[PDB]
DNA sequence: CGAATGTGTGTCTCAATCCCAAC
DNA sequence: AAAGTTGGGATTGAGACACACATTC
């Protein structure tokens, strides 16, 4: 995930009748009053990557007076320049996806199909990794045990080995039919060459088992835990919290060590939960500091944190060099003073207006 | 004809969410003012980061105000440049330094001073972020044109220069025009060396702000500079460093039974009651509680008791050719012809 | 319903090894760090009223080092002074319930069953009416349709009729047992009068039981409650200076907001505007039943998701509120300390919470 | 032969409607109050609280307030102030904004006597006491009472609410006030001036319109400060001239007809500064009123489109059932009384 | 336009957990 | 007598599935 956004344009999308917003590399801070169009900008980006669902109603995203919606999105990933365009005129919708000038997909489903393979992330797992909504900062922590390690695989980069393991089943099976061409006929010296291909297909399965879940994925994930646990403590201690050290199990369940006992995230306060969820998400980023240079989007993370913890969190974000571009929404001033680019958003007549500052 | 270069006081910084660490910043700042008043220097050059925030507490504003009022009442002209923590971020709000407008000259341009019959050129500007460097270079080139007439000239900047802070530098070294002295800030490492037939100097912080700076305080005391610009030129000889008294820190990495002996003799052989940090083995903590009164606080941990290379290492441990696993790992992920690559392996290098 | 809290003591309850906290009438503000011990004070209030549940593990609520837990709570409701004492020594638990001094219940389940008789609210709806936790200020409005009117009835005092509807089920079904007691049973025939006398009476009792039902009079009384709430809802909502015509409240208590060129629902609003509607609605409900259910209300960090401006304007709202006798509020924000009547400061020395009350 | 100025409730930093223009209007009116005070050359200025609006006001409001009282102190005007409810520190170690004015203003928490043109006048005051610590306030007032009997001229500075003036949130009664020649009070923004205990009790109104319920008072009695002449041995209303400052005009309109629309335009044009309109306007009338969004500051007007005990019986009888039974049974079950003893009476006696 | 879709919702379930009382 | 042992009860999580809503070919 060498993910980075460039710019977005949006017409009649919720409160934004028309707005073009430029993104920059670094700590981009979007500030405004409540209901001023802050969260509405990221609902538009999510709309560009993944079309409207039943959960993403058009009547919900159309400007209540208007009857159409248009949005185009520029971004880079692994070096290529992409351009997604989505519209809904008067009942019909269309979508275009350009790759370095020339188009790549021309239908809505074709764009959705193209997005999920370029990102390697689907609609649902995109909300647990890149786009973290309000209060759902700890949602990644409390996920189901299967879902927790499922979204961890994408967060650590291991999920690309599962793409080989499934493409190996295509490879193993096809070399098996070249063996069926001898096996399906050897019934009803150079016999040694018959055994040369049989021992060769058997080799592929044990190679498929290497890329498998229990093979190298678990092995690499097991070797990743102490590193994340080290970075988790480095960032969590910045909150000057009174706890010995934060233990991270291999199942990515978090345990906090108190002096006279051991506590879990259930017992931790609303703010202490956020203190762990952020520092863990940064520990994952700091773990693969150069392997997976992913961008991060946050919607009001300093909520539930007191005056001091909001301040300390800013100094944490400033020393973070592992994430190239992290866009943060806040109604708090503790993050204006640490950002490089501050995007101010106000509202006039139910219509939002964007003012970019360099 | 002497002046003081001081910077990075960070008034209002409440380290560890602790009241004592907030006051420790005020005292050292008050003590810096006290020593400055005891010296009675002709000019005071504050080169940024006086406050820690843009909306500091009422106490920190009173402490700073009544401090710079004393300096102005003793006919000491104080020049300041706005720091990165002092540049207003929003529209209508003001910098905290605006309360000091009638006792301190906030530098965003040029100014000349008469000191016992000699013109000395002072110039400076606020903190320019790395984005607006091109505007900064035009401000520095203007300060160069207005300076060629004066043999004595000083430059006040609150930036980071490339060969000194590589992480967050906003200016390179060759963009700095010739000046006799460079009164800089924004890095808390106390730095003093020659640069372009002059002296480039970072006065450094006044109190230990970020934890990487007690290693300095034991080596390089924290405080301000006292520069003697009486002669026509400037050297390292005529610059005296003034050290202030800070909060002591005691670093311990107790994983052995010999690492408990290092504590008491160090905790007492320091000026004030220190702050302990690091790691302490769990078996040592209850017998360590006896001196928690001769310490301030203990932010110490209780301790109990490259994939491409690792993939091949794993395959060979299972008994499989790792170079094959890796080259295949690239063939399908890059969507190359695994057909053309697999057919070769079975023929030549198989058993 | 004249419910007001008085004071609470607690031993080894989570971070509180020992703490005694007195409450006063008015705008009570609980301030402290993150993890200082603010919410734990109300985890104890909930512990005294209702015993530990399976999810409310003792290991969850005992001080992780200690082995016992003690909590005694004083409070008032409809004018009487009550005192609850719950303990758990080393494996055994007990509960005491006093009324104006002398005891009423001595076993845990005896206290549990008794508390639910004086409050009229079980475990589930006490967290939706009186003790509103984090973020759930607005959850009640986006809730599931049946669950929404289920909790609307409790804060409206309508649930007092559902208790009749189910306790009426006792009478209808027990007076039917008085027929089977008769059915199985030169002198004869004065019981033909009893066939028409009791059967037409049971059909009457069930016909009365439908009056106390939800769709009978509860929904009817709820309909006659909406117009008053809708006006108060807008009077308090306009204090947030938001750009909308007026706030419409349906009979089913799902909210529609009138924009100039459109109409929006809580699904579309931003998080902070949901909280704005939620607090203004609960204050409108409170302003409605000024004497019917003059109950106390507890809020845990409501100004979260609200900007600097809404936090201030919300503070000027709470000052004009006279319908709620005692509203205790927790915040990590300073926007509410300046408007409170009593400021209960809660600090933590390492892992033990210590309270410094200023009157 | 002396004069002093009584001013209060400036609320520097108040950002009404989160609007920049309304924030500066507080600064300007305060600057102009200082301007008029400088023109008068008064001997003493009595500020009776609520100079700032918050405990952490903006730096701009701190600068504006400082440079004002520095002007007053350099001109040999002694300024006395008492902390208001918006200025009393809520936490411990943090300081009040008034501490920045220590070198220009005497913050009153006790007594002080001044010689002005050859006569001793007794000044005393205390900070804002919350309603809980009234007995501590009363203990301060009885102390200020004993220390004053020697002086025939005495003044009391308080930032509280007195019972006969604000019934909503008053913290002291009238009989708790000892006899003083003048009462310089605050915290209510309605300007009040009346006789009291053989003296003059006065509430210096606010300087700018803060809460919207205070334009009702602004048009009757203008906002500003008091100028008191304590030349005679005693004080009356004759030697008290109120000096009014100009505030932002507010225009209330109820345009739901065209007869109420001429009331708008003719008033919006016949007012001093760019006014603020509020109220309700029919949506079919709003867009032809939007033509004046240039001659107005802001538009806070609404766009408009176009007990149980009685009802339960009324409902039960309407369904065809004895409500008297429904009600009396409804009470029988809520208590733990015998429903059987109550129902068996109905089934026997009053049934059909 | 009707079918193919994921998306959420309500509700139902077996199963576990742990408090509470009892022998 | 004392100690665990034990079943009654309440809530919770994960796993199933028809019933919708809306997008999209
Ligand atoms: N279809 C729509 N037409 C017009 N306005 C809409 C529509 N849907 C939502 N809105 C408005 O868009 C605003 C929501 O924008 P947000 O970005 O969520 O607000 P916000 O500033 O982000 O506050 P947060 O961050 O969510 S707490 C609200 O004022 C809604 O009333
Ligand atoms: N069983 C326990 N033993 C000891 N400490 C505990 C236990 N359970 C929780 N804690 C700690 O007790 C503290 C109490 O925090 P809370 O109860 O959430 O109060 P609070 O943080 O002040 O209020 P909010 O609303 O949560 S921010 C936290 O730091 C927990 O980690
Ligand atoms: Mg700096
Ligand atoms: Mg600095
Ligand atoms: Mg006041
Ligand atoms: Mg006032």
């Amino acid at each position: 995930m060498s993910m980075i956004l460039k710019e977005i344009r949006m017409n009649n999308f919720k409160s934004h009748v028309n707005s073009r917003i430029k993104f920059e590399k670094g700590i981009v801070a979007i500030i405004g009053e409540n209901g001023s169009g802050k969260s509405s900008i990221f609902e538009a980006v999510f709309f560009a990557l993944f079309g409207a669902g039943s959960n993403f109603n058009y009547d919900t995203i159309i400007t209540k007076g208007k009857k159409s919606v248009y949005v185009e999105l520029d971004f880079e990933v692994n070096g290529n320049n992409y351009k997604i365009i989505r519209e809904y005129d008067s009942g019909r919708g269309g979508a275009k996806l350009y790759k370095n000038g020339k188009p790549y997909a021309t239908t809505i489903s074709a764009v959705n199909k193209a997005v999920n393979e370029i990102l390697g992330v689907d609609r649902n797992m995109f909300l647990n990794s890149i786009y973290i909504k309000q209060g759902e900062i700890a949602k990644f922590l409390s996920l189901k045990p299967s879902e927790k390690l499922e979204t961890v695989a994408k967060l650590l980069g291991i999920d690309e080995f599962e793409k080989c393991y499934q493409k190996m089943g295509e490879i193993v099976k096809e070399y098996e039919k070249r063996l069926e061409r001898i096996e399906g006929e050897l019934n009803y010296n150079l016999e040694k060459e018959k055994e040369k291909l049989t021992k060769f297909v058997e080799y592929l399965d044990k190679v498929r088992r290497i890329f498998g879940r229990n093979g190298f994925q678990a092995y690499l994930r097991e070797k990743y835990v102490p590193l994340i646990q080290k970075y988790l403590n480095e960032a969590f201690s910045e909150f000057d919290l009174p706890y010995s050290f934060v233990e991270l199990t291999k199942d990515f369940e978090v345990r906090v060590h108190a002096p006279n006992g051991v506590l879990t995230i259930d017992n931790l306060s609303g703010g202490e939960q956020i203190a762990v969820a952020l520092s863990l998400r940064l520990a994952i980023a700091n773990a693969l500091i150069g392997n997976r240079v992913e961008c991060i989007i946050l919607d009001e993370p300093t909520v539930y944190l007191d005056e001091n913890r909001r301040a300390k969190l800013a100094e944490i974000f400033r020393k973070v060099k592992s994430i190239p571009q992290m866009i943060i929404i806040t109604h708090h001033r503790e993050l204006e003073d640490v950002a490089d680019v501050i995007i101010n958003v106000k509202k006039d007549g139910n219509v939002s207006k964007v003012k970019i500052n360099g | 004809m002497m002046f003081v270069h001081i910077a990075d006081n960070h008034l209002g910084y409440r380290q560890y969410n602790l009241d004592d660490r907030e006051k420790d910043i005020y005292d050292s700042f008050k003590l810096c003012i006290k020593k400055i008043l005891e010296i009675k220097p002709d000019v005071v050059l504050h080169s940024g980061d006086l406050f820690n925030d843009l909306r500091p507490p009422v106490k920190a504003l009173r402490i700073a105000m009544q401090a710079f009022k004393k300096l102005h009442e003793n006919n000491i002209k104080v020049y300041i440049v706005a720091g990165n923590h002092e540049m207003p971020r929003r529209l209508g709000e003001e910098s905290p330094l605006a309360l000091l407008k009638d006792y301190v000259k906030i530098l965003d341009g040029k100014d000349v001073i008469n000191v016992n019959g000699e013109e000395i050129f002072i110039c400076g500007t606020y903190y320019h972020k790395k984005s607006k460097r091109e505007e900064m270079l035009d401000k520095l080139k203007n300060f160069e044109s207005e300076a060629k007439n004066y043999k004595k000239k000083i430059l006040m900047l609150h930036q980071g220069i490339n060969p000194y802070i590589p992480l967050d530098y906003e200016l390179e070294h060759f963009d700095l025009p010739k000046f006799s002295y460079y009164a800089l800030g924004h890095i808390h490492k106390r730095i003093l060396e020659r640069f372009n037939d002059g002296i480039l100097a970072y006065s450094g912080s006044t109190e230990i702000i970020y934890r990487n700076e007690y290693e300095d305080y034991k080596k390089e005391g924290k405080g301000f500079y006292l520069v003697d610009f009486s002669g026509n030129d400037l050297d390292i000889s005529d610059i005296e460093k003034i050290d202030i008294e800070c909060r002591e820190f005691v670093e311990v990495n107790i994983k052995d039974k010999k690492s408990f002996n290092e504590a008491v003799n160090k905790i007492e052989r320091c000026k004030n009651k220190p702050v302990v940090f690091g790691k302490i083995k769990r078996e040592f903590k209850p017998w360590f509680d006896t001196l928690k009164d001769k310490i301030l606080i203990n932010k110490a941990i209780i301790v109990d008791d490259n994939i491409k290379e690792l993939l091949v290492d794993y395959a060979n441990r299972q008994g499989i050719d790792g170079d094959l696993v890796l080259s295949l790992y690239k063939a399908l992920l890059n969507n190359e012809n695994w057909k053309e690559l697999l057919d070769e392996y079975y023929n030549t290098k198989f058993r």
